[PDB]
């Protein structure tokens, strides 16, 4: 008998998370009277499960999950989630900085690995500069993913400059993620 | 009986919809207005009974074509709509952008901030709303008033080889080539310039 | 034609027609939804169609909803003042379809959509177009104007 049943979103994914082998499942809003088996969290051991990238799934409308225990001698009952709308409730994750120097001209360009399921979703990221130890950070303008952000550098000295970056997902309403760790390296 | 609204206009820029109108002469006493906006059913009311000579409209779709019409009230009689038609994304006013300037040697770095839509978030901009968002920087040595002009590929640019010392005025200003629509140029900013070259 | 501007739609829109979907699933769950024969989703990729046709599958599929909303605010005047701001839209969007428009799985996809309305109850079809209306425009309609950049 799992208690605390969660579904959660962390980095463009629907995780399932549950605290006391075990059964997940899922069901689609529009298929209401219908559930469906996970194949890759049958019978595990874990705590948490993959609700991304499903057989029959549908990313486009809310979906709740259930899950219980089981074991060679009994079965506990199903114990179901709360809806999760994924279009209006995901959370995106912090980019990956490309970083090239040109001249004076440092370029931090964001990448991402994303779910191959995953809704074309509109991706901005807003870049953080600044020198290791400052205090005061230097945010750039919202950025489209693909577009690398351009920073004028100063040619003088070598100081050991950060960079971090956040990713700022938008459909109906601006989502923010955290900001990714900071890339430290020596400007010249 | 009543007289209608005069010089009726839709003051539109950056998606900030200002119906705005001009009281007719009338002697009886203070006029009142009613806007109102043609939705997907009926004639929706805006601003009803209003004492101003406008009205918001920037709840509007901004998708597609709307029909807007105002008449002037006094008591219980009232005055002939003026109705006239607003299209957003073809009848609004492209703002000034925002330019950052930055002098290195002889060089001159300009970063260029989008018109910002403020019924909508910094992730949608005016850049967003038209699929050919290109800016447009134009510049002079201060006092020669000849003019040069670049088209960056994005929202940096740098102004290299220039002269030693010198102040040099730039603006910037959104553009649609598909259409050849220019958005307003920006405040001229001046800066000077210091020595050596790379 | 220019549809390409609909790749990112304006969030305030899409609150307009969040609320929409809200308000339909309250009106649907107390009708008799859930009729045999289901369209809606489509079992098939709009990507698995040339770029040429793809407009044609989502003008069929943008239509049926509009005529199926259309029909659903004028049944309740309470729930048409929500849908209002959203009918207006797609219709515009059919609009600008239309103008990029001159016995596979695209003739036997508008033969279903189009023999649908004369074989289908009411309820269904609103619950059928409410749960495909995030379908069609962040998916379908995304990839529509993507153009050949949708592969
Ligand atoms: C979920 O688990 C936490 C600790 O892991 C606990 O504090 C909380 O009460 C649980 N929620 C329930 C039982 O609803
Ligand atoms: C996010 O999840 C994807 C798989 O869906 C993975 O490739 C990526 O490394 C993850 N990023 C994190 C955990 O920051
Ligand atoms: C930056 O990363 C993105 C990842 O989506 C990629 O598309 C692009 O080619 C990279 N380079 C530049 C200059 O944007």
């Amino acid at each position: 008998p799992p208690q605390n049943v969660t579904l959660l979103s962390q980095n463009f994914s629907v995780y399932l998370t549950w605290l006391p082998t075990y059964f997940v499942a899922y069901q689609s809003s529009p298929t209401r009277r219908r559930w469906r088996e996970v194949e890759e969290c049958a019978g595990t051991k874990e705590l948490l499960c993959s609700m991304m990238c499903l057989k029959k799934q549908d990313l486009y409308n809310k979906f709740k999950g259930r899950v219980r225990t089981v074991s060679p001698s009994s079965k506990s009952p199903w114990v179901e989630s709360e809806y999760l709308d994924y279009l209006f409730e995901v959370e995106p994750a912090p980019p990956v900085l490309v970083l090239t120097q040109t001249e004076e001209i440092l370029s931090a360009n964001a990448t991402y690995q994303l779910p191959p399921c995953m809704p074309p979703l509109d991706l901005k990221y807003e870049v953080a500069f600044w020198k290791e130890g400052a205090g005061n950070k230097t945010l750039f303008p919202v950025t489209p993913h693909g577009q690398p952000v351009q920073i004028t550098l100063q040619p003088a000295a070598s100081e050991h400059h950060c960079l971090s970056a956040r990713t700022i997902y938008t459909f109906s309403v601006p989502k923010y993620s955290k900001f990714s760790k900071p890339t430290c390296f020596l400007l010249e | 009986m009543v007289p209608p609204p005069e010089n009726v206009r839709m003051n539109s820029v950056n998606f900030k919809n200002i119906l705005q109108w001009e009281s007719p002469a009338f002697a009886k006493g203070q006029l009142t207005f009613t806007a109102q906006y043609l939705s997907y059913r009926i004639f929706q009311d805006k601003c009803m009974q209003t004492t101003l000579t406008e009205c918001d409209f920037s709840s509007l779709s901004k998708y597609g074509d709307h029909t807007l019409r105002v008449r002037a009230e006094f008591a219980d009689e009232h005055s002939d709509w003026v109705q006239i038609t607003f299209c957003p994304v073809d009848d609004t006013i492209i703002g000034p952008p925002g330019m950052q300037v930055e002098v290195l040697a002889d060089s001159l770095h300009m970063r260029f901030l989008a018109p910002k839509i403020e019924n909508e978030y910094e992730t949608w901009t005016m850049k967003n709303v038209y699929n050919s968002w290109t800016y447009n920087v134009q510049y002079w040595k201060q006092g020669t008033d000849e003019k040069f002009q670049i088209t960056p590929q994005y929202d940096f640019e740098v102004l290299r080889n220039l002269e030693p010392w010198t102040t040099y005025c730039v603006q910037v200003r959104g553009f649609l080539p598909d259409r050849n629509k220019a958005g307003e140029w920006s405040e001229p900013v001046c800066e000077q310039t210091t020595h050596d070259e790379t | 034609c220019h549809i390409a501007q609909f790749k990112s739609l304006s969030p305030r829109e899409l609150q307009a027609f969040k609320r929409a979907k809200d308000a339909l699933e309250e009106s649907l769950l107390l009708k008799d939804c859930k009729c045999r024969s289901r369209l809606f989703p489509r079992t098939w990729d709009l990507r698995q169609l040339q770029v040429r046709e793809r407009p044609v599958a989502l003008e069929a599929e943008l239509a049926l909803t509009l005529k199926v909303l259309d029909a659903t605010a004028d049944t309740d005047p309470a729930l048409g003042d929500v849908l209002d701001q959203p009918l207006h839209t797609l219709h515009h969007i059919l609009s600008q379809l239309r103008a990029c428009i001159q016995r596979g799985r695209l003739h036997r996809w508008l033969h279903r959509l189009q023999e649908a309305p004369k074989k289908e109850s009411p309820g269904c079809l609103e619950a059928s177009v409410t749960f495909n209306l995030f379908r069609l425009l962040a998916r379908d309609l995304n990839c529509v104007a993507s153009g050949d950049l949708c592969e």
